[PDB]
C-alpha cells in the first residue's frame, strides 16, 4: 500500500503569444492511487469541456495524465488548475505562469 | 499485437 | 473461431498406423489441446501443445504442431483396439477453448485363425425374434446395417479377455416376424467366402 | 536508435460500485496507438494513431477479444491478492501490468519485459533471460511457483520474441513518417528578477521528439548542478515534449555558466550562453 | 479428480425448467458448460473465470448459470425447448488464462419431449447359445436384447449365479434407433456373453442380463391407461442345459 502525491505543471503548448490560439496544459504525474480530479479555470471559472489523455504510468509504477483545452489567451486572462487527490487535505490550486 | 493470454496470479 | 478436424471417421486394422489431423487459424495461437474420448464417457486431456515445432509424445501416441500454417497431426504408432475413441482438438479464444468437430476412430481387432460363421439363437418364449449372430464378421462393409427395412442390426467390434482367445467383433440382426430367416439376414453386407451355415 | 512497443494495464477495484475499472494503453516509442477503457461507451479497443486506423477490420476483433480477456484475468487477480494479503472487501486496490519488447537499429530482437505490481509496490517480474521470475515477497512467491508450473515464462518468451517484435516492425513500416521521424529541440533562454541581488536564467527545449533529452550548466567545465530545478518532461499534446533546467545566479556573475543539450534531432551537443 | 456432475439422465416436458448441478473440489478457477450435438461436437454455453464472475459462450441462449462460490457452477434451463435435447458436460481447469487441460465432469444426457406420453420402458430378452456353435468351436454365446425404449437412458449388466460379470461381455456403446426414420423410433441395445461351451452346458447356472432404465418420476403427471414409465430395472434370465 503506497500513496503518492501529484506534481502539477500548467503551461501552454507553443510559445506565449498573446491574443492568439494556443493550448492550455495541466500535466499531473507521480501520484498513487489512480483516482484524481482535475479542472482548468479561466479567471476562477470552471472551463466547460476539457480533454484528457488515456491513463498511463511510469517505471516506478506511478501515474501520469495530460489535461488540455483549446483557449484564446489575453494579457488579462487568468488560468489555473484545481487538482484533488486523497493524499491532499485541500485541492491544490496552481496559477498558470506564461513567461516562466 | 497483444499477448493472447495472461494467466492469473 | 473455426477448428476443422479431418477425417471425421476412420476404421483401421489392429497393428496398423494412422495419423489424423486438426487445423486452425494460426492468428493469435497460444496453446492447443488433444483429448481421448472413449465412446459414452467423459473426454480426457491427452496433450497440451504450445510452442512451434515441438512434438509431444506419450505411449504409442504422439503429436506435432505447426503454429504458422495452423495445423497439428495426431499420430498413432502400432495401434490397438483400446485406442479406439473420438479424438478432440481445442484452441484458445479467451480465456477460452474451442473444440473441433472431433475425429472418431475405430480399431478392428484381427483374429487367431478367423472363424467366419452365421448362427441363429432362439429366445425363451419359444419362437420369437430368434436373434441372428455373425461371429468373426469381416469389416469390409460395416457401413451401418445390411438387408434392412423391417430388420434391425447392431453389429459392433469389442474385446477381451483371454482363455481361448477373445476380441469381440461379431454382428447381430433381428426383426418383428420370426418368419424373418437367418443365414439370409445379412444381405446388403459383403461377407467372406468361407462363411459357415449350419441350417 | 532503438524502438519500443509496450502495453500498460491498470485495474482498480470499486467496492460498492460494480466491476473494477480497467484501462489498457498501447505505445510505440512515446506514441500511444491504441486504448481500451472498461467504462468507454464503445466497449471495444479503439485507434489512437492515424496509422492503425488504416487497418480497421478484423484486427480489432482479436485485440478487443484479448484485451477483454486480460481484463478478466485482472478481475480475479484482485481476489487472489486480497486473499494472499488477508485484506477485505472494504477499500479499493490496484494491480498493474506492463509488457513489451525492444528492437535495435537493425531491428533484430533487443529486449523483452513483463512486470506486475500490486498497490504501487513491485510484486513479480520477468528477468532479462525470460526464463525466471523475481518475487517481491512470499505471496509473490506463490505466484512464481504457480506460474512456473503453468509455464507462463515460456509462453512469454515465444510472444516477446515472435509476435511482439514481428509487429513492432510492422507498425514501424506502417507509420514511418511520424514514428521514425525525430523532431529537433527548439531551445531558448530566459532571466528573471527574484529580488534586488539575485537572478535566475531558465534554459528551455520545446517541440522535440523523442522524449529523451539532457540539459545542464557548468562553471569552468565543472558542472554546477547546485541551486537548480530540472522539472520532468511534459507532453505538448501533439506528440512533442518539453523540458527546462534552471539555476540561481548573482546578477553580476553569470557569464561563467553555459547550457548543454542533447538529442537525436541534431548532431552537435548544442551549448547555450546568455 | 474431480468434477462431480448431477444428474446423469433426465427427461423433460417442454417448457419445464431445470438446474444441472456440477461441483468440483480442487480450487479450479475456470469452470464451463459445453453441450454435445452430432456434427458440431462440443459447443460452449456459459463459462466462468472465478467466483462471482460469469460470462457468455458460443451458445448461451436459453440457459443461465451462477458462480457465487469456487466449487459450484449450476446450469439452469429457464424454459425447455425441444432443441435443448443434448448431452451436457461441465469442465474445469486450475488457472484462468493458463494452458492446463480441462478435467471433464461425468456428463448428462437430456431429452426434452413434447408429452411425457413419449416415454417407454424396455423389453429385455435372452437368447440361448447356438447348439451348433458349441459343436463347431466349443464356445457358447448368450445374447441379451433390450428393445422399444425411450429415451435412450439405460445401463446393461449381466449376472452369473448372482455375480456381476465383466469377463467376456461385449455390450453396445450406445442405444440405436429401431429405424432411423424417424423420431417415432424407439431404441435398441444388445450384448453378447461368450463363455465356455461346457460352462453353459452346466445346467446349474443362472445367467441374467439386467437393464436399468432412466425414465419418469412419481412426480410428473401421469394420465394414460398404460403403466407409468418410471425408472426401473428389467431382467431376462436363463439357465444352462445339456439337454
Ligand atoms: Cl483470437
Amino acid at each position: 500500500m503506497i500513496q503518492r502525491t501529484p506534481k502539477i505543471q500548467v503551461y501552454s503548448r507553443h510559445p506565449a503569444e498573446n491574443g492568439k490560439s494556443n493550448f492550455l496544459n495541466c500535466y499531473v504525474s507521480g501520484f498513487h492511487p489512480s483516482d484524481i480530479e482535475v479542472d482548468l479555470l479561466k479567471n476562477g471559472e470552471r472551463i466547460e469541456k476539457v480533454e484528457h489523455s488515456d491513463l498511463s504510468f511510469s517505471k516506478d509504477w506511478s501515474f501520469y495524465l495530460l489535461y488540455y483545452t483549446e483557449f484564446t489567451p489575453t494579457e488579462k486572462d487568468e488560468y489555473a488548475c484545481r487538482v484533488n487527490h486523497v493524499t491532499l487535505s485541500q485541492p491544490k490550486i496552481v496559477k498558470w505562469d506564461r513567461d516562466m | 499485437n497483444l499477448v493472447p493470454m495472461v494467466a492469473t496470479v | 473461431l473455426n477448428v476443422e478436424q479431418s477425417p471425421q471417421s476412420l476404421h483401421v486394422q489392429e497393428g496398423d498406423s494412422t495419423n489424423f489431423t486438426c487445423s486452425f487459424p494460426s492468428s493469435n495461437f497460444y496453446a492447443l489441446h488433444w483429448y481421448r474420448w472413449e465412446t459414452a464417457k467423459s473426454p480426457e486431456a491427452l496433450f497440451v501443445m504450445t510452442l512451434n515445432g515441438d512434438e509431444k509424445k506419450k505411449g504409442r501416441i504422439s503429436a506435432t504442431l505447426n503454429t504458422k500454417e495452423g495445423y497439428s497431426y495426431l499420430y498413432i504408432k502400432g495401434s490397438q483396439p483400446e485406442d479406439s475413441a473420438t479424438y478432440l482438438c481445442a484452441r484458445n479464444t479467451g480465456n477460452q477453448f474451442y473444440f473441433g468437430t472431433g475425429t472418431s476412430l475405430t480399431v478392428i481387432p484381427n483374429i487367431q485363425n478367423p472363424d467366419p460363421a452365421v448362427y441363429q439363437l432362439r429366445d425363451s418364449k419359444s419362437s420369437d425374434k430368434s436373434v441372428c449372430l455373425f461371429t468373426d464378421f469381416d469389416s469390409q462393409t460395416n457401413v451401418s446395417q445390411s438387408k434392412d427395412s423391417d430388420a434391425y442390426i447392431t453389429d459392433k467390434t469389442v474385446l477381451d479377455m483371454r482363455s481361448m482367445d477373445f476380441k469381440s467383433n461379431s454382428a447381430v440382426a433381428w426383426s418383428n416376424k420370426s418368419d424373418f430367416a437367418c443365414a439370409n439376414a445379412f444381405n446388403n453386407s459383403i461377407i467372406p467366402e468361407d462363411t459357415f451355415f449350419p441350417s | 536508435g532503438s524502438h519500443s512497443m509496450r502495453y500498460f494495464f491498470t485495474s482498480v477495484s470499486r467496492p460498492g460500485r460494480g466491476e473494477p475499472r480497467f484501462i489498457a494503453v498501447g505505445y510505440v516509442d512515446d506514441t500511444q496507438f491504441v486504448r481500451f477503457d472498461s467504462d468507454a461507451a464503445s466497449q471495444r479497443m479503439e485507434p489512437r494513431a492515424p496509422w492503425i486506423e488504416q487497418e480497421g477490420p478484423e484486427y480489432w476483433d482479436g485485440e478487443t477479444r484479448k484485451v477483454k480477456a486480460h481484463s478478466q484475468t485482472h478481475r480475479v487477480d484482485l481476489g487472489t491478492l486480497r486473499g494472499y494479503y488477508n485484506q477485505s472487501e472494504a477499500g479499493s486496490h490496484t494491480v498493474q501490468r506492463m509488457y513489451g519488447c525492444d528492437v535495435g537499429s537493425d531491428w533484430r530482437f533487443l529486449r523483452g519485459y513483463h512486470q506486475y505490481a500490486y498497490d504501487g509496490k513491485d510484486y513479480i517480474a520477468l528477468k532479462e533471460d525470460l526464463r525466471s521470475w523475481t518475487a517481491a515477497d512470499m505471496a509473490a512467491q506463490t505466484t512464481k511457483h504457480k506460474w512456473e508450473a503453468a509455464h507462463v515464462a515460456e509462453q512469454l518468451r515465444a510472444y516477446l520474441e515472435g509476435t511482439c517484435v514481428e509487429w513492432l516492425r510492422r507498425y514501424l513500416e506502417n507509420g514511418k513518417e511520424t514514428l521514425q521521424r525525430t523532431d529537433a529541440p527548439k531551445t531558448h533562454m530566459t532571466h528573471h528578477a527574484v529580488s534586488d541581488h539575485e537572478a535566475t536564467l531558465r534554459c528551455w527545449a520545446l517541440s522535440f521528439y523523442p522524449a529523451e533529452i539532457t540539459l545542464t550548466w557548468q562553471r569552468d567545465g565543472e558542472d554546477q548542478t547546485q541551486d537548480t530545478e530540472l522539472v520532468e518532461t511534459r507532453p505538448a499534446g501533439d506528440g512533442t515534449f518539453q523540458k527546462w533546467v534552471a539555476v540561481v545566479v548573482p546578477s553580476g556573475q553569470e557569464q561563467r555558466y553555459t547550457c548543454h543539450v542533447q538529442h537525436e534531432g541534431l548532431p552537435k551537443p548544442l551549448t547555450l550562453r546568455w | 479428480m474431480g468434477v462431480t456432475q448431477t444428474p446423469k439422465f433426465q427427461v423433460l416436458k417442454t417448457g419445464q425448467s431445470m438446474t444441472l448441478q456440477c461441483a468440483q473440489d480442487m480450487n479450479h478457477e475456470y469452470m464451463s458448460w459445453y453441450r454435445q450435438d452430432p456434427g458440431m461436437g462440443l459447443r460452449l454455453i456459459h463459462y466462468s473465470v472465478g467466483a462471482g464472475i460469469t460470462d457468455q459462450g458460443e451458445v448461451p441462449n436459453g440457459y443461465n448459470v451462477s458462480r457465487s462460490t469456487t466449487e459450484d457452477f449450476p446450469l439452469r434451463l429457464l424454459s425447455a425447448a425441444p432443441s435443448q435435447t443434448s448431452v451436457y458436460f461441465c469442465a474445469s481447469s486450475p488457472v484462468t488464462g493458463g494452458i492446463y487441460g480441462y478435467t471433464f465432469g461425468s456428463g448428462t444426457r437430456l431429452t426434452v419431449v413434447e408429452d411425457l406420453n413419449k416415454v417407454f420402458p424396455p423389453e429385455v430378452a435372452v437368447f440361448e447359445p447356438s447348439e451348433a456353435e458349441i459343436s463347431h468351436t466349443q464356445k457358447a454365446t448368450l445374447v441379451c436384447l433390450a428393445t422399444g425404449f425411450f429415451p435412450d437412458h439405460v445401463e446393461l449388466s449381466w449376472w452369473v449365479n448372482g455375480k456381476e460379470v465383466h469377463s467376456g461381455v461385449s455390450t453396445d456403446p450406445q442405444p440405436l434407433k429401431e429405424q432411423p426414420a424417424l423420431n417415432d423410433s424407439r431404441y435398441c441395445l444388445s450384448s453378447r456373453l461368450r463363455v465356455s461351451a461346457t460352462f453353459w452346458q452346466n445346467p446349474r447356472n443362472h445367467f441374467r442380463c439386467q437393464v436399468q432404465f432412466y425414465g419418469l418420476s412419481e412426480n410428473d403427471e401421469w394420465t394414460q391407461d398404460r403403466a407409468k414409465p418410471v425408472t426401473q430395472i428389467v431382467s431376462a434370465e436363463a439357465w444352462g442345459r445339456a439337454d
